[PDB]
């Protein structure tokens, strides 16, 4: 049972670089076959590179001259670094063991098991800025039902984590994907449906949490 | 290079259907192919290795087959657990390449949305700018388009959308749509309204406001 | 070509990778049954037998004629029945099975000489017959330091190398 | 040779006869010792390996043991089916080996009575004297035990060369038979009174004589 | 089961390359080793060497001054024993046998008799050993002198006369040539109207001689 845990999310500046670690544990070697894969927000998987246990790197042509995979066997962790950062590099970056694990009929096979928890690397010319959360105060909208959100606007980087009534209200909540504004700032909207017969009787707070810029903000949504 | 191309790009099937994803290889890749399932907010998990071998754990509904260049992941009885994006991956080469994924989603009876306007807040209106957001809620199918009607005149490029993944409980989507101006351009015009058109709607559903009351 | 690669790392511990990249084994700390017919659909990697000197053995139709599959056919086996070899073939054998376990065989034990009671690669305690997959079959013997030795089996002068703690 | 065992043994129906094989430290001392059964005109059939270990076929009857530089087997219940030669062997770690055998021990059973030889002597045939040769053919048969000595005599005084005598063979009746040939010149054969074949068997003698 | 089928009995005179083969089956030929023991007739067994089917290890015996050459061919499961520069003493039944370190030399081939003597192949002269008795019976036979090599078939009456017959083992005269005799006892009265003829087959030379013994 090999297991991989990865560096925390680094937030980097266009042109700069970033080095993600991937510590291995729980197996029988001091170095494994480690693979690096990135997945852009919403997009798909993009293989980048790999290191053999004898430290023989092979990279994807998409990033030759940009990406370097090294290894510190002593602490048995491997590193991946991608220089010349464009925003078009903002993605999640995983590692996995690409281990030879089954042979049969005189040929051997590799696959990706397990995968690290992933590291988000955000490349933008912004700077860490906390959000502003504004009530989407309800108007009452029939079916006996209403809707009341609150808008978390202008923050960087992702991610933000919102809840309602501290996890007590969860049914029919819809929190939306953050959109990247041309401000370079992200903004999303969490909305909840609710029996309109409760507007004015049930208090509704939305608890927004941006750990990048350690900001806990609870904002009550009364109607208007 | 060595190019994996999947088809279809995406797919919608009813629980218990038979789904058939195709990976084609740029070159004779011999037998070295893998299948990964990823669902959202998680990393991928292996599913089939070497074209046809199910990872321990993987239910028997999943079947890999093929060699040479034309491979096929099939699900015999699409169970609800099974809605996710499936990638393939080649391995004849040491430069690994991934398929593009095919996202499988659940066919579902058509659903009328429910439109809502939220007027900008006063709290937002003692500092800076002003944004107004239309909300389509719990509709199926996802395909729907929305436009903004400032003074019955139309806006273009002032708005950005976002949709939720298909909902876990009722297998629907929901749409946000935030249109953006400043106190300048807002406390200036008089009425507007997102106007939504959806297949579940006989004819568009407009919902409006007025800057006062 | 006649080596049987039926390997299977279903626990993802990493052994089967060591077969291909040697010396990367992680220490952190750490009799034989009679030889016979082993189904090659079970063995992973070179099979070795010890005279005490080591030699790789190949696949075979149970009729005895060598079979050149990679352990693929179940008509493909390693025929290992031994007799103590001043006269016979080898003292014992050792290999890895499909799920990564070191397996061994030999003649029956028992003045306690290797020539009379040797049942494989073990010789004396601590000294072990060195061979290019010792670190893979007996990995904990990685600290073992390997001397040049010579032994006599009922008169024959043999040169070999023994790893010892 | 290298090992030693008694040249014979005797027995009665079911009398557990014994037999011994004796060497040195270099053989019986540190090594195993095996025992074989040889029926005349057949390859040897291994009877006991290790020291007390018997293989297939071998009855519960045949068993053995070893002590010091002596290994000895007991044949236990006797059926004349056992009447054979019996050879021992061990390894020899030294140069005296590495493998050594015994002289064997033919083993007979005491049951059968004493029989006396019935002898016939033929003179040279007319057909042979024609070819300028002479052959006296003395045929000893139906005797027991297979232990007989033959002596040729000319004119009642000894003859000792040109004589050829066979080893006793256990013929069908499980008694014995042997032949003795004296080769003469036609001149010799005619130039004597008579020739005599004297064949003795357990202290007693029978003679048969011929003349030209 | 396991057996060993040795080749036939070659025969040639002194200075000769015998090479008896020994075909093995019923076990893993390469697993064990095999030896050779010869037995000159009457006396005991003589260990003569042994070989590895696997190592090639050979411990030949001191007595045989480097004359021997045990040899095997794992292809055909055959084992061989060449012995050069032959001499009289080398007349023996030559067995092969499997050899384990624990089970000794345990299963033996049937036998290969091989004879050396200065003699050439020569058919036998047959002479009637005519009847010269008093038990109401009589002894009569015929002598099969000076032939080489053994064996010699002898019937009477082309196989009609079965009871009363007795064909003796042969004798090696100093000449190197063998001779034997076969007698058949007969009822004294019947020496008329009932004849007695001995048929002698010496297959090595292709000599059939059928001689009749009268009184
Ligand atoms: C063969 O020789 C090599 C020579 O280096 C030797 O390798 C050493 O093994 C020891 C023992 O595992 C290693 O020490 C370790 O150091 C780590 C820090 O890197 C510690 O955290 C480890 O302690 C844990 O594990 C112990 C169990 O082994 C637990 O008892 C303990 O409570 C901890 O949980 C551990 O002590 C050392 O790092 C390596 N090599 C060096 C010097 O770097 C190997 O052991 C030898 N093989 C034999 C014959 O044992
Ligand atoms: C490779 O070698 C290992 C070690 O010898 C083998 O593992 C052993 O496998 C047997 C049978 O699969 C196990 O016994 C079984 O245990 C289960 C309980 O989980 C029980 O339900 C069965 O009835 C049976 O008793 C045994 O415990 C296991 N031992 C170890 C130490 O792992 C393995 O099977 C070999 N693989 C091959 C393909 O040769
Ligand atoms: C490779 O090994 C795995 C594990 O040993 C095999 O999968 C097992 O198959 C048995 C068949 O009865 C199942 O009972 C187990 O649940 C499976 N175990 C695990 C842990 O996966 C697999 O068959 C082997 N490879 C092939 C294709 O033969
Ligand atoms: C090898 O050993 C196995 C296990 O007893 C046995 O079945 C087989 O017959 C053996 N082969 C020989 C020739 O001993």
């Amino acid at each position: 049972q090999v297991q991989l845990v990865q560096s925390g999310a680094e937030v980097k500046k266009p042109g700069s670089s970033v080095k993600v670690s991937c510590k291995a544990s729980g197996g029988t070697l001091n170095s494994y076959e480690i693979t690096w894969v990135r997945q852009a927000p919403g997009q798909g998987l993009e293989w980048m590179g790999g290191i053999t246990p004898i430290f023989e790197t092979t990279y994807a042509q998409k990033f030759q001259g940009r990406v370097t995979i090294t290894a510190d066997e002593s602490t048995s962790t491997t590193y991946m670094e991608l220089s010349s950062l464009r925003p078009e590099d903002t993605a999640v970056y995983y590692c996995a063991r690409d281990g030879v694990r089954y042979c049969g009929g005189g040929r051997c096979y590799n696959w990706f098991d397990p995968w690290g928890q992933g590291t988000l690397v955000t490349v933008s010319s912004a700077s860490t800025k906390g959000p502003s959360v504004f009530p989407l105060a309800p108007s009452s909208t029939s079916g006996g039902t209403a809707a009341l959100g609150c808008l978390v606007k202008d923050y960087f980087p992702e991610p933000v984590t919102v809840s309602w009534n501290s996890g007590a209200l969860t049914s029919g909540v819809h929190t939306f994907p953050a959109v990247l504004q041309s401000s370079g700032l992200y903004s999303l909207s969490s909305v909840v449906t609710v029996p309109s017969s409760s507007l004015g009787t049930q208090t509704y707070i939305c608890n927004v949490n941006h750990k990048p810029s350690n900001t806990k903000v609870d904002k009550r949504v009364e109607p208007k | 290079d060595i190019q994996m191309t999947q088809s279809p790009s995406s797919l919608s099937a009813s629980v218990g259907d038979r789904v058939t994803i195709t990976c084609r290889a740029g070159q004779n890749i011999n037998n070295y192919l893998n299948w990964y399932q990823q669902k959202p907010g998680k990393a991928p998990k292996v599913l089939i290795y070497a074209a046809s071998n199910l990872q321990s754990g993987v239910p028997s509904r999943f079947s890999g087959s093929g060699s040479g260049t034309d491979f096929t992941l099939t699900i015999s009885s699409l169970q609800p657990e099974d809605f996710a994006t499936y990638y393939c991956q080649q391995s004849h080469s040491t430069v690994r390449t991934f398929g593009q994924g095919t996202k499988v989603e659940i066919k579902r009876t058509v659903a009328a949305p429910s439109v809502f306007i939220f007027p900008p807040s006063d709290e937002q209106l003692k500092s800076g700018t002003a944004s107004v957001v239309c909300l389509l809620n719990n509709f199926y199918p996802r395909e729907a388009k929305v436009q903004w009607k400032v003074d019955n005149a139309l806006q273009s490029g002032n708005s950005q959308e976002s949709v939720t993944e298909q909902d876990s409980k009722d297998s629907t989507y929901s749409l946000s749509s935030t249109l953006t101006l400043s106190k300048a351009d807002y406390e200036k015009h008089k009425v507007y309204a997102c106007e939504v058109t959806h297949q579940g709607l006989s004819s568009p559903v407009t919902k409006s406001f007025n800057r006062g009351e | 070509n006649r080596t049987a690669l039926n390997c299977n790392d279903s626990l993802n511990t990493g052994w089967l990778a060591g077969l291909f990249y040697h010396h990367k084994f992680d220490s952190s700390g750490c009799p034989p049954r009679p030889c016979g017919i082993v189904p090659a659909k079970t063995v992973c990697g070179p099979v070795y037998c010890f005279t005490p000197s080591p030699v790789v053995v190949g696949t075979t139709d149970r009729a005895g004629a060598p079979a050149y599959n990679w352990g693929e056919n179940d008509t493909d086996v390693f025929v290992l029945n031994n007799t103590r070899p001043p006269l016979g073939n080898w003292f014992g054998c050792t290999w890895m099975n499909s799920t990564g376990f070191t397996k061994a065989c030999g003649a029956p034990p028992c003045e306690a000489t290797y020539s009379r009671c040797g049942s494989g690669p073990w010789i004396t305690p601590r000294c072990l017959v060195d061979y290019p997959y010792r670190l893979w079959h007996y990995p904990c013997t990685i600290n073992y330091t390997v001397f040049k030795i010579r032994m006599y089996v009922g008169g024959v002068e043999h040169r070999l190398e023994a790893a010892c703690n | 040779s290298v090992l030693t065992q008694p040249p014979s043994a005797s027995g009665t129906p079911g009398q557990r006869v014994t037999i011994s094989c004796s060497g040195s430290s270099s053989n019986i001392g540190s090594n195993y010792v095996y025992w074989y059964q040889q029926f005349p005109g057949t390859a040897p059939k291994l009877l006991i390996y290790g020291n007390n270990q018997r293989p297939s076929g071998v009855p519960d009857r045949f068993s053995g043991s070893k002590s010091g530089t002596s290994a000895s087997l007991a044949i236990s219940g006797l059926r004349s089916e056992d009447e054979a030669d019996y050879y021992c062997a061990a390894w020899d770690d030294s140069l005296s080996g590495p493998w050594v055998f015994g002289g064997g021990t033919q083993v007979t059973v005491l049951g059968q009575p004493k029989a006396a030889p019935s002898v016939t002597l033929f003179p040279p045939s007319s057909e042979e004297l024609q070819a300028n040769k002479a052959t006296l053919v003395c045929l000893i048969s139906d005797f027991y035990p297979g232990a007989v000595t033959v002596a040729w005599k000319a004119d009642s005084s000894p003859v000792k060369a040109g004589v050829e005598t066979t080893t006793p063979s256990k013929q069908s009746n499980n008694k014995y038979a042997a032949s003795s040939y004296l080769s003469l010149t036609p001149e010799q054969w005619k130039s004597h009174r008579s020739y005599s074949c004297q064949v003795t068997h357990e202290g007693s003698t029978v003679e048969k004589t011929v003349a030209p």
